[PDB]
């Protein structure tokens, strides 16, 4: 498995070739280069996994070179591979290859074809760097490259300024998250003296024996970086606006790479969070609140992609809740399954927006189950996996593992939040499906993987993440029964509300608290307005106030004083001889008086 | 031995460029080309033969090469040149920028091209003399002699779209700022020399002899203040900064003149070389003031850059913010922060040179600099918007470029010393990403906001493309492998840091 660096090099080679080609190549050649780069990365990933399982799941290390060596500051360019890294790398490469093939079919006849595939190749390379890094600075390089490619891909259609504004907002919010992550890096290097994950875990208990404040600061800042990248509380506002990009961009962001980076960051530095239990409980609380707010926002969204955005936010909140209840394996399994069905849902939504030919809200569409039966089937199974349909969907098993972890660690409020979030998840998902639809090889692969066939795949996290506290069989069985009952009740309530003629739904919507709650939850609980008022508006006001460069004028004040003093002094040069004699006598008086005084 | 030739080859080359103009108008550009080729080759030969990676830290003074020749023996003044890792790195950077400036002014067929090349060569020779001189009078002499050709270039060859009055005003403001600050530095130098003469009894302007000077707390503060006023004017440090956007705005339109002398790389070298070793206690006492001035510089430069309708002024304020980062790094006493300052300085030189070259190329394309008059230029050009996108990504501190590497070692060392200024500086990094994305959106994205950007534009020439791609390759290699640069300057940085922290 010594070709571990090829998983970075091949997307990098593809990105460089497709960038310097500048779109002069044919679309077939550009598609071949991009999809072949990601497919060769996926094939090398498959061979790496085969050699990993053949060698007995041994953590492999490939040190390429040394990044920077200044005294004790030794940061190496080393790749690592364990079960978590293999799971993340396989998910990223496989789902990215499927999305690349679908985009090669999808983006035909579009300007910037080579540019699009170069940007996605750089995205894949950046996330492979992120998930293969052995220290925090190389992971930061992959982190910021992932953010940069997100900026380049959200505002892909640069002619529309709305896409550029959305990309700028996404990059600024994720840059605030990366600044929090940088704070975590600074604290961890200042305390432990290293940024390698294994060494930080090893020397964390030996160093924080006397005082344990800076470790909570570092883990809190790590959580801030994670919620910056994973679109969680309080930095979740960028995703819904970032939906302005192309469909494969949205699938690659919400399913495979972008939002899973925070979950991988929390799972990779799990030991430091284990020594800071309050911060881990804060991770769980942030996940619960974010999934609840995302479900409430998705309940009233009028567009398919906005519903999918808040569903992605809710699922990532479920992962964060799983991490907060020390259900790490449940979190990574849900990451895999959510990547599968969210990619399937986004590609099906792109098929819907190709069939509709115009940007329309969900109410204008109706009765689409007969015009597009394959797309309707894909949407139906993606919604069933998202809503955790029992015994047929992998999302059901992932959510059951998450809720079992919530049970076994004594977390009751997080369990209640999870069940409520599952109920509203089924509610908004089948609300969208019943509103829209009543009134191909990547698609086949994601069709299969969204069912229990995806649940057949388990991540090899033994020996990497700690094994969860084991629930009793009766408690696990009644929790599975409760989860299935809640999901079925939510789906049936959505059918009772939106499948027929909407009279109870419109009566609630036409109530004055209906207007208030619909307008509140439509704008993501006012967080976008709050960040506009608290941060954007004073920034713009200070920029407008400072655009005249006041310090430059303050330092130009001596020039004005010199000009005024020179003009005042030139009044003595009136050219009158009698005044010159008078001035000489005045100076004689002044000199004589000064000599007499001193 | 090669240091006098390192200084004199630009001067002799400029004289030959001026005198050989009678053989044709296409002759002096070649003469400047082998002039900077010889200068860069001498710098690289000194790099190869210096053995800088194997050099340990032996304390100030520790020079890899030295030259001494008496100039004014009445005051103990000599042409005293010395090179170590830091000075060699900056001489290599100056030679590379001189090569790029000769290449960027290749198509100028002006009637007085020989004098333009002479002024460019004399500016570069003055900058190299600043980096090499370890005599205080000689250092001040180079520091002030690099200003007259700069003044004449800005005043007489400058931005032809603007009036001559605006160019003369900007050049006069730059000259007054730099020369008044230099005179304050000369007063500090004279007072230090006289104090050393009163303490010991030998006339000497030598930097090695003035290191050990018994000085009261309060005289040392005043001398450090004079040195810091000079360096802060040419750093730039707020509020002594506006000469830099005014000089960048009214510089000649080639863009070579921007790379020649208006790029700031000598003041932080002077702070590391002279302000910290000569006055360690005064610098330690002044460190909170300088670090807060750096914080104010970062935030003020970012807000200034966002509020610009001119792209060249935006790049100038980007330089202001980055140099505020370097100023924070200098007054920390951390070897990690100093090495990060060196990497950030080299990377800022490369990235600012690329941005200024691309802005100049855009100006010969569209004949305007207003970002309100351009938009959607990604579809109208071939190479320029993608390279400008890369350089804007570089200037916001993205990993993969040397800017991130330098500024992150700066922030690591600063947080090891001072946490609060470090966190405010990282919010300044957020602001840097904000203004870089704002300039990218206002310049190359969107629709055409005027008629000059509506039609297709001619592609970039092969020479300009080759030098811009050389800058791109150098920035990427510095980001992914800064280790030769860190090994070159490790001994000098170690000596400066050990002197700063072992005498306070
Ligand atoms: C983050 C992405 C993953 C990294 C790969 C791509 C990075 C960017 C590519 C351009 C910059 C490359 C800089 C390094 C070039 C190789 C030189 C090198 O690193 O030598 C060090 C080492 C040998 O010296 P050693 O003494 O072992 O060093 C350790 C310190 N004592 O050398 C070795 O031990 C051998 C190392 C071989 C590495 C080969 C990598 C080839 C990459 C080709 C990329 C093509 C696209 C480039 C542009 C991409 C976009 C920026
Ligand atoms: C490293 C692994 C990942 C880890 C994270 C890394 C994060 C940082 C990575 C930074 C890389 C650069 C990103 C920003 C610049 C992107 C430029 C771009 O958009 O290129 C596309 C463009 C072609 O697009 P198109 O619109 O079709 O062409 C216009 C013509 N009408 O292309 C062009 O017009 C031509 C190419 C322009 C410049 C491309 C980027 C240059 C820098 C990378 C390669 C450097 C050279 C390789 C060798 C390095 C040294 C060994
Ligand atoms: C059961 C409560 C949730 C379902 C519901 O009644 O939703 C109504 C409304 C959102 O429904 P909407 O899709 O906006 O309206 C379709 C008809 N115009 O939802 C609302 O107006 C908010 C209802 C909040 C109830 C607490
Ligand atoms: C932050 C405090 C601590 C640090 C202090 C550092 C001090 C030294 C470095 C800063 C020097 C600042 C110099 C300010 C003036 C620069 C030149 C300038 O702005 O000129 C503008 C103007 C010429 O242009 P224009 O406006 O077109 O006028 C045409 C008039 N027919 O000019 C004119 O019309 C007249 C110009 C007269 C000459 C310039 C003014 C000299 C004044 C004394 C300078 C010495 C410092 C004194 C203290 C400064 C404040 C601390
Ligand atoms: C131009 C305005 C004048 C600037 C120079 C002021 C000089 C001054 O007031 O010096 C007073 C004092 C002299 O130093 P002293 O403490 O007497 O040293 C012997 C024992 N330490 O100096 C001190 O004690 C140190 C004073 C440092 C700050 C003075 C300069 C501020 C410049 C702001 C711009
Ligand atoms: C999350 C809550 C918890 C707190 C954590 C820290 C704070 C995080 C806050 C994140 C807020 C991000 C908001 C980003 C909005 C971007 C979109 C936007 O407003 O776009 C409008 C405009 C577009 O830019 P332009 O290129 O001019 O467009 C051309 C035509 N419009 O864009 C502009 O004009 C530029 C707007 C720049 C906004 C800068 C934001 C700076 C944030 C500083 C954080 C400081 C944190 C510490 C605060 C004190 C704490 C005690």
């Amino acid at each position: 498995m010594n070709m571990l660096a090829l998983t970075i090099i091949l997307p990098l080679i593809g990105f460089v070739l497709l960038a310097f080609s500048r779109g002069r190549w044919s679309e077939n050649v550009s598609a071949i280069v991009g999809v072949g780069s990601v497919g060769l990365a996926a094939l090398v990933t498959a061979f790496i996994g085969v050699d990993f399982f053949a060698n007995g799941e041994q953590t492999y290390s490939q040190p390429l070179w040394t990044w920077m060596s200044v005294g004790d500051f030794n940061i190496g360019f080393n790749l690592v591979l364990d079960g978590l890294s293999l799971t993340m790398l396989s998910v990223v490469t496989g789902v990215g290859f499927l999305i690349h093939m679908y985009a090669s079919w999808y983006m035909r006849g579009e300007e910037g074809y080579s540019r699009f595939f170069a940007y996605t190749n750089l995205f894949i390379a950046s996330m492979v760097v992120l998930v293969l890094a052995d220290n925090l600075l190389l992971m930061y390089l992959g982190w910021e490259g992932v953010g940069l490619c997100s900026y380049l891909l959200i505002g892909f259609y640069y002619t529309d300024p709305k896409n550029g504004a959305a990309a700028m907002k996404a990059f600024v919010v994720t840059r605030v998250g990366d600044v929090f992550l940088a704070f975590a890096l600074f604290i961890l290097y200042n305390e432990l003296g290293t940024l390698n994950f294994r060494e930080m875990v090893e020397l964390a208990p030996a160093h924080f024996a006397d005082g344990n404040n800076m470790l909570m600061w570092a883990t809190l800042m790590l959580l801030g970086g994670a919620v910056g990248k994973s679109a969680q509380l309080p930095l979740q506002t960028w995703l819904a606006d970032a939906m302005a990009g192309p469909t494969p961009v949205s699938a690659l962001i919400h399913a495979a790479t972008m939002v899973t980076a925070g979950v991988y960051l929390i799972a990779r530095t799990h030991g430091l969070f284990l020594m800071t239990p309050e911060v881990l409980h804060l991770v769980g609380i942030v996940g619960a609140v974010t999934l609840l707010l995302a479900g409430f926002a998705a309940l009233v969204q009028t567009d398919i992609k906005r519903v999918l955005a808040y569903s992605t936010m809710s699922q990532i909140g479920y992962m964060f809740l799983a991490l907060g209840v020390q259900a790490w394996d449940a979190a990574i399994f849900h990451l895999m399954t959510h990547a599968f069905f969210k990619a399937l849902l986004f590609l099906a939504s792109g098929s819907v927006i190709l069939a509709c030919h115009h940007e329309q809200n969900i109410f204008k569409m109706g009765g689409l189950r007969k015009s597009i039966p394959l797309v309707y089937l894909c949407f139906l199974v993606g919604g069933a996996a998202l809503s955790a349909l029992p015994l047929v969907t992998a999302g059901f098993f992932s959510k059951d593992e998450i809720l079992a972890g919530a049970m076994a660690n004594g977390h009751i409020n997080l369990m209640v939040a999870g069940l409520v979030g599952a109920f509203m998840t089924s509610l908004y998902t089948f609300r969208m499906i019943f509103i829209v639809f009543h009134g191909s090889l990547p698609l086949i692969v994601l069709l299969i993987l969204s069912t229990f066939v995806g649940a057949l795949i388990v991540p090899p996290l033994q020996g990497v993440l700690p094994q969860t506290t084991e629930l009793a069989h009766g408690s696990m069985l009644t929790l599975e029964i409760t989860s299935g009952v809640v999901a079925v009740v939510g789906i049936l309530l959505a059918a009772w509300l939106w499948l027929g003629k909407r009279t109870l739904v419109t009566s609630i919507a036409n109530s004055a608290p209906g207007r208030l709650l619909s307008t509140w939850w439509y704008n993501a609980w006012g967080f976008d307005w709050l960040y506009d008022k608290v941060f954007v508006k004073p920034f713009l006001g200070i920029a407008w106030l400072l655009k005249r460069d006041p310090l430059n004028s303050m330092m130009n004040i001596p020039a004005v004083l010199s000009r005024f003093a020179g003009k005042g002094l030139l009044l003595s040069e009136n050219g009158y001889l009698r005044w010159y004699v008078a001035s000489m006598s005045i100076g004689a008086v002044v000199v004589l008086a000064l000599l007499m005084v001193l | 031995m090669l240091l006098p030739w390192l200084i004199l080859i630009p001067f002799i080359g400029g004289f030959l460029c001026w005198q050989t103009e009678r053989f044709g108008v296409k002759v002096p550009r070649w003469i400047a080309l082998i002039t900077m080729g010889l200068t860069l080759a001498l710098s690289l030969q000194l790099w190869l033969q210096g053995g800088y990676s194997l050099t340990q830290s032996a304390g100030i003074p520790q020079w890899q090469s030295e030259f001494d020749m008496p100039w004014i023996p009445r005051f103990g003044i000599s042409i005293h040149l010395a090179i170590d890792g830091l000075s060699l790195l900056m001489v290599v950077l100056t030679g590379l920028l001189g090569v790029l400036a000769v290449l960027c002014s290749w198509k100028e067929i002006e009637k007085y091209q020989g004098f333009f090349h002479l002024n460019l060569m004399w500016i570069l020779g003055g900058v190299i003399g600043v980096f090499l001189a370890i005599d205080m009078f000689l250092f001040f002499f180079f520091w002030e002699m690099m200003l007259v050709p700069m003044y004449f270039l800005i005043a007489l060859w400058g931005h032809k779209a603007s009036d001559g009055k605006t160019r003369i005003t900007a050049a006069t403001k730059f000259f007054i700022y730099t020369q008044a600050s230099g005179l304050v530095m000369l007063i500090a130098i004279l007072a230090l020399v006289f104090v050393h003469y009163n303490a010991t009894g030998v006339w000497t302007f030598n930097y090695e002899e003035l290191l050990n000077t018994p000085m009261s707390s309060g005289v040392e503060y005043l001398l450090m203040l004079g040195f810091f006023i000079a360096f802060a004017v040419k750093m730039p440090v707020v509020p002594l900064h506006g000469w830099l956007p005014d000089a960048h705005s009214q510089a000649p339109t080639a863009g070579s003149v921007d790379l020649a002398g208006i790029l700031l790389k000598t003041a932080a070298y002077g702070l590391l070389r002279f302000s910290l070793p000569l006055f360690p206690n005064a610098s330690a006492e002044f460190a909170p003031i300088a670090m807060w001035l750096g914080v104010i510089g970062i935030f003020y430069g970012a807000w200034m850059a966002f509020a610009q309708t001119d792209i060249k002024r935006l790049i100038a304020y980007t330089s202001v913010s980055h140099m505020g980062f370097v100023l924070i790094a200098i007054y920390t006493g951390s070897q990690l922060a100093y090495q990060g300052a060196v990497i950030q300085m080299i990377a800022h030189g490369l990235s600012a040179a690329g941005l200024f070259i691309l802005c100049g190329q855009l100006y010969e394309r569209i004949h305007t600099r207003d970002m309100r008059m351009m938009g959607g230029l990604w579809s109208k050009m071939k190479w320029l918007p993608a390279l400008s996108l890369f350089f804007a990504v570089a200037t916001l501190g993205m990993p993969g470029t040397g800017n991130f590497v330098g500024e992150f070692m700066i922030l690591f060392g600063s947080f090891q010393v001072v946490p609060v200024i470090t966190v405010i500086s990282t919010f300044g990094l957020v602001f840097a990403s904000v203004y870089s994305l704002a300039m990218l959106h206002r310049a190359y994205f969107g629709k055409a906001k005027s008629q000059i950007a509506s039609q297709e534009l001619p592609g970039m020439s092969l020479r300009e493309l080759f030098m811009i791609l050389l800058l791109v390759v150098l920035l990427v290699l510095l980001g992914f492998y800064p280790q030769p640069i860190l090994d070159t300057s490790h001994s000098a940085i170690g000596n400066i840091q050990q002197w700063f922290v072992n005498s306070v």
